[PDB]
DNA sequence: GCAGACACTA
DNA sequence: TAGTGTCTGCT
DNA sequence: GCAGACACTACGAGTACATA
DNA sequence: TTTATGTACTCGTAGTGTCTGC
């Protein structure tokens, strides 16, 4: 059924190491259009998808839509022991208990076939939904990380303004404040290293310390990510892929 | 060096629930649940030796033996057992999609389950009431008291009984024509007799007679093994003047190589579970008995001790 | 009519079968012993014609069977209230002389039509799932065109709304009013509270025996009002530093499952469901003070569920949460539910044998369907005949609380010669080795409380009490050598003879007061806590005094008393430097004067005497010593 | 054992 | 709103 | 090559049990 | 709760080593 030929295991070992973090037992979704996986965490506050099209697969083939829902603590653990200049490939069978994941390497003569046993998540359907969103910033996701990083060093107090039509980290904490105040990411010599904001009134917006902390923890997939915030819809960090898309919905605490 | 033969405790293990003997009621309920296939939460319990965990392994190989190796998680004692290292791997089995007949589920065998921590208790608490469409769990302890109240809530209880001398001998029969050996009946009878129930113990004797005598007979049985020392230790505190409980002890014990902390202790149990005296009477025993027993263990450890014991017993039982 | 056969049958004023279902509508009281049938068997009789068995005599009470001897308060009550009573021989001929269905006494047609209710209801429910089970099988055809009867018996016939829920009625209510009314507390920043007094306490607790329903009431609770659950467990873990990590962030923030699974209100708001709270078994690692700290500041419904809350270690849940209690409840519900169960399930049980299978189970519905699953497998006809069977197969041998161990072992009957054939002296072990920790004390505590009737001939009261005395002072020896260097752990049951066996033994019977809890523990932390104060002011007026901290209370202490509080009395403040030159002298402080105060007995007990002396006297004392 | 609260019935 | 039947905590 | 970044083993503190 | 060793368990932390990256 399933042959996933991926031209080479580090964008996928990058995925897993991204969204890893933070769920632990997602649900791949075969089909024809690529790899689908929406993810809930354990406190049912964040949210992981995944869309990875068929352009991202080298010598990709799917005849029925088949269910893979696996473990992320032993996908890893699989993952581990494959190198970068080798080809994985994802194997299905019908009616799969397991999911066969096998690594080819250029001296033609090791072949490391793996085959990990699928879980029996249940079955939800795709409750994604399109939203328009208030505030709509993108930075280089590096930039993103760093900042982020540095507004969660303290506690949970994160605060962004947009007062002035210019934005702001003035964030705050238990003890110290992390009042990061960022220059308008304008540079015409580095297109990636752009900003642009869709306004519709935006106002301010507080999250969680490890939520943002395990958002920014894929930063490798893409060079800048979107970054959405929405007053009635969860948000949006979406990272750009080269086939397909990957987003983190997150609801806002209140 | 030479191999060693198969023993015959384990060369003649039962491998269908026909072939097991003893309680018919329970068997004949595994029967219909291996008929059925909605194997529920179980727990099986009793003294050593009547039959837990080969019925247990012949339920879960003829529920599913094209899938013995792949659905059946036999984790115990031996095995480390704990709260995480239990936690992850149940977790991850009872999740685990594997693809049975209709009416087979994975079992999950806990042998020897009593010495489990509480806390690993707690959290299978939660594996079973989330995974029982997939995965049935099947305890087997000698000690059912040692399991926490919720999961006997949540587990259909199947209590062992020790065998009878009917299927002990019809046991030994079967198996003494399988291995075709000469016997007498005389034999045989102490055979059952110093199994007291325990079928295990049984096939260790009745072996050890074959592979050291030849023929299964009183004399070859007696020498081989002696006499359960509860039964001297009973006949010698029930008996009537103090001469003969005196020299029953002597001979029937110190001169058998009985520690004299294994008398003491063979002794208490034995007040205690018996039966035909008095219950002040058994009192009265006990608590001198202990004395002793304390005695004994600060070191005096000596013939005159028991004698005292004993003359104790005597002037209690002779009321003054 | 049952009363016009009543009237027929002889009195008295000091076994053939029969129809079935004859005693029906029928009172049925036991004293004494019968010389045929003992309580239990008889009891097993007097049930298998449908004839209420009450555990109590009343004014209502129809007929008591008599026997020989039994508590007095029941010899007295049949007396006076004039109540018919009809001897074991009486009970022979009430078998064959009682028709079926009880006659038409108006007590028995009120019964039978209650009963045929019980099975009209259960008939009316049998065939609410087969319609449904029809509905989902239409339904789950057409969706393969365009796994059910494998399934524990727990989990299909689980309630599927509130009204499918046995007992505990006014517990889900008060559940359910308390979560419907948290927004309006939410809004009363909980200061005030309503006429349930629930609007105060953020979270509720659940806690009740196992098998009842607590976390099947609290997540139907959960799920009817629209709210999204957050559910947590022993299964992974709950220290404080992923406590910390894990719903701490969840206080304050909503489902991202909410708004996609979108009238609904309170459909983006978390419903914190820890069951087994008792998992958390650990005094300073463990989560119970962190779930505290959740109770204090939580911007969300918090619902904990734990089976005994009086533990030390769930301590820090006294006074912080609406405490909803469970409990097991009462026959009738479970007999209407396995009703329907056994009409779904084409196997028949007596309605009467259900009475019997709860009182085995103690109250344990679940481990209920579990032994009627088992039970089902080969033997389809629960009856009458195998009853008594799967009774004593499946008895739930649950461990006893310390009062209910110190209640059974100081008891007359269990000592007699029939008694103790039924409770052997193992289980008399058994019984001291569930509580092991605390039954010495708890004998100790109230062995001379109670009115003996083991009392030997000749053998006054005191005598007994004596003995007792004398065995638990070698069991205390025994329990020193068990607890010491050595460690001679093997030697327990010795103790749990002579410390819990033996003494009871000699004092056992009715008790005259209520079981009282042992005084040793409280007094003796008071008197380890006095020895510390004693070491204290003793090293604080060590030098130039030459006697060991014993010499201290029994001679110089009294001394002080009159060096330190006589001028108090005497003259009043008129002496503040003379005392504060004595307290300098010995290098006590402010703190060893009340200490020393509390030292005394009898009638030189200084709390009144320092009371009686007026506030100015004493102000000024504290001030000039500061 | 001594209350003490929760029900069903009156 | 008031009699039983029965489960439950007392530290 | 050097500084992190990681997962790993090892040590320490604390709790609980000790006869059927 | 006290109880006084020894065992077993659980957790948390501190080092200890190795792999990525520039
Ligand atoms: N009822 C029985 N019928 C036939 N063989 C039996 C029976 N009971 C025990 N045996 C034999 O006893 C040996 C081992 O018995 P087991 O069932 O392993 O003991 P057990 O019941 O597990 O007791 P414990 O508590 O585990 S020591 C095998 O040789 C079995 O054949
Ligand atoms: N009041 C009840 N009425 C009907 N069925 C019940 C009731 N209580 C429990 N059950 C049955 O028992 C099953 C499990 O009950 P639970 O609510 O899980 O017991 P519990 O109160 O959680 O006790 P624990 O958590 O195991 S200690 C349900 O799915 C029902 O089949
Ligand atoms: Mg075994
Ligand atoms: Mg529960």
């Amino acid at each position: 059924m399933l042959e996933a030929k991926f031209e080479e295991a580090s964008l996928f070992k990058r995925i897993i190491d991204g969204f890893k973090d933070c769920v632990q037992l997602v649900n791949f979704q075969c089909k024809e259009d690529g790899i689908i996986a929406q993810a809930v965490d354990d406190s049912r506050v964040l949210l992981v998808s995944l869309e990875i099209g068929v352009e991202a697969f080298q010598e990709y083939r799917c005849d029925h839509p088949v269910t893979l829902g696996m473990d992320l603590t032993s996908l890893s653990k699989i993952l581990r022991c494959g190198n970068n200049t080798d080809t994985l490939t994802l194997i299905a069978d019908n009616t799969p208990d397991s999911i066969i994941l096998l690594f080819e390497d250029t001296k033609k003569d090791r072949i490391a076939e793996y085959s990990l046993k699928l879980m029996d998540i249940d079955a939800d359907f795709l409750k994604i939904e399109e939203l328009q969103y208030d505030s709509t910033l993108s930075l280089p996701s590096s930039e993103f990380s760093k900042i982020v990083r540095d507004l969660s060093q303290l506690s949970d107090s994160i605060n962004i303004m947009i007062t002035k039509e210019t934005i702001k980290f003035v964030a705050d904490g238990d003890i110290g404040s992390g009042s990061v105040i960022i220059k308008p990411f304008v540079d015409m010599e580095h297109p990636e290293t752009s900003i642009k904001l869709e306004m519709d009134q935006p106002v301010d917006l507080t999250f969680g310390a490890k939520y943002l902390l395990d958002i920014i923890k894929g930063s490798s997939l893409s060079d800048r990510v979107g970054i959405r915030l929405s007053s009635e819809a969860p948000a949006l960090f979406q990272f750009d892929l080269k086939s397909g898309f990957l987003q983190f919905f997150l609801a806002p605490k209140f | 060096t030479l191999s060693l033969q198969l023993p015959w405790v384990e060369k003649y293990r039962p491998q269908v629930l026909s072939d097991i003997v003893g309680n018919k009621e329970t068997i004949d309920r595994l029967q219909q649940i291996a008929k059925d296939g909605n194997m529920p939460h179980m727990i099986i319990s009793g003294m050593p030796g009547i039959g837990k965990t080969t019925s247990v392994h012949c339920l879960a190989h003829e529920l599913l033996g094209r899938s013995y190796a792949d659905g059946v998680l036999e984790l115990n004692a031996s095995d480390d057992r704990g709260i995480d290292v239990v936690r992850n791997q149940i977790k991850h089995f009872a999740q685990k999609k594997l693809h049975l007949p209709p009416g087979k589920h994975k079992i999950v065998i806990l042998d020897e389950a009593d010495s489990m921590t509480a806390g690993a208790q707690q959290a299978l608490r939660r594996t079973m009431e989330l995974y029982s469409n997939s995965t049935r769990f099947a305890f087997a302890c000698n000690q059912s008291n040692k399991i926490i109240e919720p999961l006997q809530s949540r587990c259909a209880i199947l209590r062992y009984s020790k065998l009878s001398d009917e299927d002990v001998l019809k046991r030994l029969l079967q198996i003494i024509k399988l291995e075709d050996v000469k016997y007498t009946n005389d034999g045989l009878e102490a055979i059952i007799f110093t199994a007291e129930g325990d079928m295990r113990q049984a096939i260790n004797n009745l072996q050890s007679t074959v592979a050291g005598h030849g023929l299964v007979n009183a004399d070859n049985v007696f020498k081989i093994v002696d006499s359960p020392h509860p039964l001297i230790v009973k006949k010698m505190l029930l008996a009537s003047n103090l001469e003969d409980s005196i020299q029953i002890l002597r001979t029937d014990l110190w001169k058998k190589g009985y520690s004299s902390i294994d008398i003491v202790t063979t002794s208490f149990r034995v007040t205690k579970n018996l039966a035909q005296v008095k219950e002040s009477v058994r009192l009265e025993m006990i608590k001198e008995i202990g004395l002793t027993h304390m005695r004994i263990l600060e070191g005096v450890g000596t013939y005159l001790q028991l004698a005292s014991m004993l003359a104790k017993i005597h002037k209690l039982n002779n009321k003054a | 009519t049952a009363q016009d056969v009543l009237d027929k049958i002889p009195s008295l004023d000091l076994f053939p079968e029969g129809k079935p279902n004859c005693l029906l509508g029928l009172t049925i009281v036991f004293t004494g012993v019968l010389p045929t049938l003992e309580r239990g068997a008889s009891e097993a009789l007097a049930k298998r014609y449908g004839a209420r068995v009450t555990k109590s005599i009343s004014s209502k009470t129809s007929v008591v069977v008599l026997g020989d001897e039994a508590g007095p308060k029941k010899l007295e009550k049949i007396k006076q209230l004039k109540i018919k009573a009809i001897d074991e021989e009486g009970f022979k001929q009430l078998i064959a002389g009682m028709p079926a269905e009880g006659g038409d006494g108006e007590a028995a047609e009120k019964a039978r039509r209650k009963l045929e209710e019980q099975h009209n209801i259960a008939t009316k429910e049998a065939e609410l799932l087969v319609k449904k089970e029809e509905e989902r099988s239409k339904k789950l055809a057409a969706t393969r065109v365009s796994r059910e009867e494998d399934k524990l018996w727990t989990v299909k016939y689980a309630p599927t709304n509130l009204q499918q829920v046995c007992g505990n009625k006014g517990s889900v209510m008060k559940l359910k009013n308390w979560l419907a009314n948290w927004e309006n507390s939410k809004k009363n920043s909980f200061k005030h509270a309503g006429k349930d007094g629930s609007g105060v306490f953020r979270a509720a607790m659940l806690y009740g025996p196992p098998g009842i329903g607590k976390t099947t009431a609290a997540h139907l609770v959960a799920q009817e009002l629209g709210y999204d659950i957050l559910e947590q467990n022993a299964s992974d873990v709950r220290s404080k530093t992923l406590l910390n990590a894990g719903v701490k962030n969840a206080l304050d923030n909503m489902s991202v499952v909410g708004y996609f699974k979108h009238q609904n209100l309170n459909g983006k708001h978390f419903v914190i469901i820890m069951d087994e709270v008792d998992g958390m078994s650990g005094g300073d690692r463990g989560g119970v003070g962190q779930l505290a700290q959740f109770c204090r500041k939580t911007s969300t419904p918090l619902i904990l569920i734990c089976n005994e809350r009086n533990l030390p270690k769930m301590r820090p849940f006294d006074r912080v949460c609406l405490d909803i209690q469970f409990r097991r409840p009462d026959a009738n519900s479970i007999k209407s539910r396995l009703m329907t169960i056994a009409i779904r399930e084409k196997f028949k049980l007596d309605p009467n044998v259900i009475d019997r299978l709860i009182q085995t189970t103690r109250g344990d519905i679940r481990q209920v369907i579990n032994l009627l699953s088992t039970i089902s497998t080969t033997t389809k006809t629960i009856n009458h005949e195998n009853i008594n069977e799967i009774s004593k197969a499946w008895e739930k041998n649950i461990a006893l609380k310390p009062f209910d161990i110190a209640h059974k072992m100081l008891d007359g009957q269990i000592y007699s010669d029939i008694g103790s054939r039924n409770f052997t002296l193992n289980d008399k072990i058994a019984l001291y080795f569930d509580d092991f920790d605390f039954t010495p004390l708890m004998i100790q505590e109230n062995y001379l409380s109670t009115r003996p009737s083991v009392l030997k001939p000749g053998q006054s009261h005191l005598e007994a009490v004596a003995e007792a005395a004398n065995c638990i002072s070698l069991g205390d020896i025994v329990e020193k050598k068990i607890r010491s260097s050595e460690q001679l752990w093997s030697l327990l049951p010795l103790h749990a003879v002579l410390s819990s066996v033996y003494p009871a033994s000699k004092v056992a019977g009715h008790m005259a007061g209520r079981i009282n809890f042992t005084a040793w523990l409280g007094q003796n932390s008071k008197s380890a806590k006095y020895y510390r104060l004693l070491q204290e002011i003793h090293y604080h007026t060590r030098l130039g005094t030459s006697t060991d901290k014993i010499g201290l209370r029994l001679d110089y202490l009294p001394t002080f008393r009159k060096r330190l509080l006589d001028p108090f009395l005497k003259q009043g403040a008129d002496a503040i430097s003379s005392v504060i030159e004595v307290m300098d002298d010995y290098y006590l402080t402010k703190e060893d004067w009340d200490s020393i105060m509390e030292f005394f007995v009898g009638p030189d007990v200084t709390t009144a005497i320092i009371k009686k002396i007026p506030a100015t006297v004493k102000s000024g004392f504290t001030r000039k010593y500061n």
